């Protein structure tokens, strides 16, 4: 019931700024002790900043001091991270967490901040159809988008097992591309079709491409 | 000071045995009259107890129990009054001293005790104790029926030496020659409640207790009722006679003495007494001195927040989710606050949910507690006691365990954050076993206490030498190195200037975001219509008439955004129409209407 | 500052094994240590706090012990879903600091991949670029070898691979290979084949399709 739902990530140009929200339910942020933690792609966890809003104590890592402002609005029950003068090495997945005992018990889902000069590109989704077994595979191809991430689910989250969504690959063009497959009985083709739900938030694209045996 | 509080912990095992004796020591060092119960319990063998040596008089009961120490030096104790009794029957209770070279109380040595006014004596299970059976208790008692409430066990693990050869008739409090029992009642002439000898001329004044040195009411060893500056009297001072004599006016009855004015933390009554609690139909007004007084309500008495040990919560032992809402919006609680493990775990026997952390918000308005604050459990989410951010005084008129006005134990908060706390009226503070807690020794307790007989007792918190880095010691900008927690928002006193809650190096007087003036070490914003000045003062106050120069137009004497256009400063005043200069000063319009005027004039009036 | 150092960097263990992970504080850090479990691309999950105590809902397998400055997260018998990176964290000194992490990988028996071949979508053909997808489904160990054949011509430097994170039930990987070709070089050819070499394969698997002809 105690939850942290954070938002505000996405794409920013170098030198530009961005603000991250961390909305709480199940507890008061004001009396609590909120911490921000980042994780550059393929790296360890790194502490960034913290706030005890009631006491007024705000703390920052030498890495981000003077660029970042931590704050909290009590009425909204939300903690914020204002990030200014962003650079390449700020590109990471930022988490917010709640201090407890002497650890962080409740964490946010983590939002992705990507600092790049390239502009936002929407993905085009292409079907991967089975041919003429016992068990056969089908899926979608989410090609040419920027930046990360893309969310692929099947039949509005109703179909889960058999599903493999591959981690995206950086292409020569600088754009991303991934594939998402699923295996199903070879006697289900025709009278049972499946819909993949592609969602690229930065570009506002919600494609529902139904894959059919052809 | 000579008058001190007692304790009220009975046979309960000490909450921190490490600093239990230190409690006793601070409490009784120099004390002569114990306004309550003298409880000397759980004292280890080597225990240094010389701080008791001035106790002369006890109001409540004397309870000497569960000690391994061989003697308690209470030689100057003359009288126990028994205003309160142990187990509702006993004025002196000496219980379980020594296990069932060897430990245990050997002698009582109450060589001066000659009056127990109320209740009996209970002496039991003291394997090393000698001579208690020797004492003629009847003499010490005020009335004979007090004998009927006396039980004196003589089971013993050792042979006793005889009383000193110099002892009257084999009655003593110990092996010493000055340990003989002095009889002041059963040995008397004629009437006489107390005598200094067996002749009629050896009677003590009607108003003495314990005995005397002569016949006058100034020769008393103790006052039976009240001590009026060295004269024992039946009453504290409606005149019948046409004259005036010495001995100052009228007095307040405080304990068993008449005094000029009530002591520091007490309350004077219309009935002419000092108290720690007002009667019904009564408020509590603070004089310009800081003096408190109970007085009848002229209207019906207004709403009052009662804490624990008061009104409907007099039996309730802790703040739970059942009564947390009762403190909503309270600026001043009349009673105490206690947070126990059972507060946040929640008793599953009664349908009482565990109290949630954000429910402690109710206490955000709180400024004053008359009783005590006790915290033995706190939510693991909360790093500090910031919900008590605004608490200014804890009077301690009611003390937890009869001794402590502020107790913080077993918490695992990292800092305190009680940043408005300026006064602990009376009692000791105890902060122990908070393994994570720093900023305990960065607080100037010397300034929170009032009398110099109170102190902080601390043990098993985070080591002092381990509170050193950032987030662990006071901020640079805190004055005199005093703070309630980390950062420039936790200073006790501010080294330079305050911008709201924060300690800052400089106000934006000459340079900065929005310009500021200083007022009483406070950074405060200039009016938006002030024009920022190059390396010079921008404004002198918050009002738009206090700018050095205007950012836009000026409308004497104000710096304005635009010149008045048909505004009326109030009703019945005709509207004021103006236009700007080439310079920027707002100028009045000419002849009324047709050309209603503005810069180059407009119709429609 | 203060340094948390974990050992080993990575470890591989079979299901049921007694895994232990060391974390070493540079100075005395008291009992104030926490252990986290982070699955790839999700929030860290708290396991142990205050060195010894384990958080609610955490299975009996996870335990923590302290000896001086040497802290030991230890899993009594490893389970297939325990694949993650594990981080220790200290709380005694400020700022709080993390260990560099320990990646724990699951060892299992050799499993042959299920191979599938997907033809470039009809919709995508009306764009001027074609993507040919090859799927290696549910296999172990990781190192496979995919090779593309366009009319029996071995392709080079024009395809990219992506590996699934180890499945939390049967600990198998999945692989996707993608052949990116222009419409021109795709319409010049007819028979498209994907060639797979794995330890579970006695001989290479090949899956084909005949462009618009069957
Ligand atoms: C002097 O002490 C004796 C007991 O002798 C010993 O020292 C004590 C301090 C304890 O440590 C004892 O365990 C030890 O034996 C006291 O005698 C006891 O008195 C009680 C009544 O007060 C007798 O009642 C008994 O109670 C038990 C348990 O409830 C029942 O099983 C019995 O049926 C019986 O009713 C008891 O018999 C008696 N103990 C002995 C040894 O028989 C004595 O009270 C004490 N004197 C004074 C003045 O306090
Ligand atoms: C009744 O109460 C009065 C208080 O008005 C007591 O008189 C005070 O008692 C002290 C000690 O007996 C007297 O002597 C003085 O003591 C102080 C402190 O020890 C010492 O510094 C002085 O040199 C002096 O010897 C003094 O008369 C008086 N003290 C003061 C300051 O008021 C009286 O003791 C009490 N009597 C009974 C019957 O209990
Ligand atoms: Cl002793």
């Amino acid at each position: 019931e105690v939850q942290l739902v954070e938002s505000g990530g996405g794409l920013v140009q170098p030198g530009g700024s961005l603000r991250l929200s961390c909305a709480a339910s199940g507890f008061s942020i004001w009396w609590s002790w909120i911490h921000w933690v980042r994780q550059a792609p393929g790296k360890g966890l790194e502490w960034v900043a913290s706030i005890s809003p009631s006491s007024g104590w705000t703390s920052y890592a030498d890495s981000v001091k003077g660029r970042f402002t931590i704050s909290a609005d009590t009425s909204k029950n939300t903690a914020y991270l204002q990030m200014n003068s962003l650079r390449a090495e700020d590109t990471a997945v930022y988490y917010c967490a709640r201090w407890w005992s002497s650890a962080m018990d409740y964490w946010g889902q983590g939002t992705l901040v990507t600092v790049s000069s390239a502009s936002t590109k929407g993905p085009s989704v292409f079907p991967l159809a089975p041919s003429s077994g016992g068990t056969a595979a089908l899926g979608c191809l989410v090609k040419d988008y920027f930046p990360e991430p893309v969310t692929v689910s099947w039949n509005s989250g109703a179909l889960t097992s058999g599903v493999h969504t591959f981690p995206a690959v950086l292409q020569s063009s600088g754009l991303y591309s991934l594939s998402s497959v699923v295996t199903v009985p070879s006697s289900s083709l025709g009278t049972q079709t499946y819909i993949c739900n592609v969602n690229h938030k930065p570009s506002n694209t919600k494609v529902d491409k139904k894959v059919e045996p052809k | 000071t000579q008058v001190c509080t007692g304790t009220d912990m009975k046979l309960r095992l000490p909450a921190s045995p490490e600093t239990h004796l230190d409690m006793l020591r601070h409490l009784y060092q120099g004390c002569q009259v114990v306004q309550g119960n003298l409880e000397l319990t759980y004292l280890p063998t080597n225990a240094s107890l010389s701080f008791l040596q001035d106790i002369q008089e006890v109001q409540g009961y004397v309870l000497i129990a569960h000690n391994q120490v061989r003697q308690v030096p209470l030689q100057r104790l003359r009288i126990v009054r028994g205003t309160q009794l142990f187990e509702d029957n006993y004025a002196l209770a000496v219980l379980d001293n020594g296990d069932p070279s060897p430990g245990g109380l050997r002698e009582l040595q109450l060589r001066s005790l000659t009056e127990i006014l109320k209740g009996g004596v209970l002496i039991q299970r003291n394997p090393q104790l000698c001579y208690q059976d020797t004492i003629l208790w009847k003499d010490i008692f005020h009335k004979n029926n007090q004998l009927a409430l006396t039980l004196i066990d003589t089971n013993r693990s050792r042979a006793c030496h005889p009383c000193s050869p110099m002892c009257k008739g084999s009655r003593c409090w110990g092996e010493s020659s000055e340990d003989c029992q002095s009889l002041t009642r059963t040995v008397c002439a004629g009437g006489c409640a107390r005598c200094k000898g067996p002749l009629p001329t050896d009677c003590c004044h009607e108003q003495c207790a314990a005995g005397c040195t002569g016949p006058k009411h100034s020769d008393c060893l103790a006052c039976l009722h009240f001590n009026h500056s060295g004269i024992c009297e039946l009453h504290c001072p409606n005149t019948d006679t046409f004259e005036s004599m010495p001995n100052p006016e009228g007095r307040y009855t405080f304990g068993a003495s008449c005094v000029t004015a009530c002591p520091y933390n007490y309350l004077s009554t219309d009935v002419g007494s000092c108290t720690l609690v007002c009667p019904l139909h009564n408020q509590e007004v603070t004089a310009e001195d800081g003096t408190q007084r109970c007085e009848k309500c002229s209207k019906p008495c207004a709403r009052v927040c009662y804490g624990l040990g008061m009104e409907h919560l007099r039996e309730v032992r802790a703040v739970t989710s059942a009564n947390i809402q009762e403190f909503a919006g309270c600026k001043k609680i009349f009673g105490s606050l206690a947070f126990l493990p059972e507060s946040f775990d929640g008793d599953p026997a009664s349908n009482t949910a565990p109290l949630q952390p954000e429910q402690l918000q109710v206490f955000e308005t709180l400024e004053e507690i008359t009783g005590y604050l006790y915290i033995s459990a706190w939510p693991d989410s909360l790093p500090d006691l910031s919900v008590f951010q605004n608490l200014q005084v804890i009077r301690g008129r009611i003390l937890h365990n009869g001794a402590y006005s502020l107790t913080l134990q077993g918490l695992g908060i990292s800092w305190l954050g009680l940043r408005s706390l300026r006064e602990l009226g009376s009692g000791l503070a105890l902060i122990h076993h908070n393994t994570h807690l720093c900023f305990v020794h960065t607080v100037p307790w010397d300034q929170l206490f009032r009398n110099p007989h109170q102190a902080l007792l601390h043990t098993a918190n985070r080591p002092e030498d381990e509170c050193v880095g950032e987030g662990l010691a006071c901020h640079q900008l805190c004055a005199r190195g005093h703070c309630w927690g980390p950062g420039p928002t936790q200073c006790v006193n501010c080294s330079q200037f305050l911008r709201g809650q924060e300690c800052v190096e400089e106000c934006r007087v000459l340079q900065g975001l929005p310009r500021e003036y200083v007022n009483a070490r406070h950074c405060l914003p200039c009016h938006p219509e002030c024009q920022p000045q190059n390396g010079s003062v921008t404004c002198f106050g918050p009002e738009a008439d206090q700018c050095v120069a205007c950012a836009h137009y000026k409308d004497p004497p104000f710096c304005v955004a635009r010149c008045p256009s048909g505004v009326k400063p109030d009703l019945s005043y005709m509207p004021i129409w103006k236009f700007p200069d080439e310079e920027g000063a707002c100028q009045p319009c000419p002849i009324n209407c047709t050309h209603s005027c503005v810069d180059l004039d407009d119709k429609g009036c | 500052d203060i340094q948390m150092t974990q050992s080993p960097s990575s470890l591989s263990a079979s299901v049921g094994d007694r895994v232990t992970i060391t974390c070493r504080a540079s100075q005395s850090v008291s009992s104030a240590v926490a252990w986290y479990q982070q699955k790839p691309g999700k929030a860290p999950k708290l396991l142990i706090y205050s060195a010894s105590s384990l958080y609610s809902g955490v299975p009996s397998r996870f335990s923590g012990s302290r000896s001086g400055t040497d802290f030991t997260l230890t899993i009594s018998s490893l389970q297939p879903e325990d694949f993650a990176t594990y981080y220790c964290q200290q709380w005694w000194w400020w700022p709080s600091t993390f260990g560099q992490g320990t990646k724990v990988e699951i060892k299992r028996t050799v499993a042959a991949p299920s191979v599938f071949i997907f033809p470039p979508s009809d919709e995508q053909l009306k764009s001027g670029t074609a993507s040919v997808v090859c799927l290696l489904n549910n296999f172990y160990p990781r190192e496979a070898k995919v090779q593309w054949k366009v009319d029996n011509a071995l392709q080079s430097g024009n395809s990219q691979e992506s590996v699934t994170e180890q499945d939390s039930k049967d600990s198998t990987y999945s692989l996707s290979s993608t052949l990116t070709l222009s419409k021109a070089d795709y319409e010049k050819h007819k028979v498209y084949a994907c060639e797979v070499t794995h330890q579970g394969l006695s001989s290479p698997v090949t899956k084909s399709f005949n462009r618009g002809e069957c």
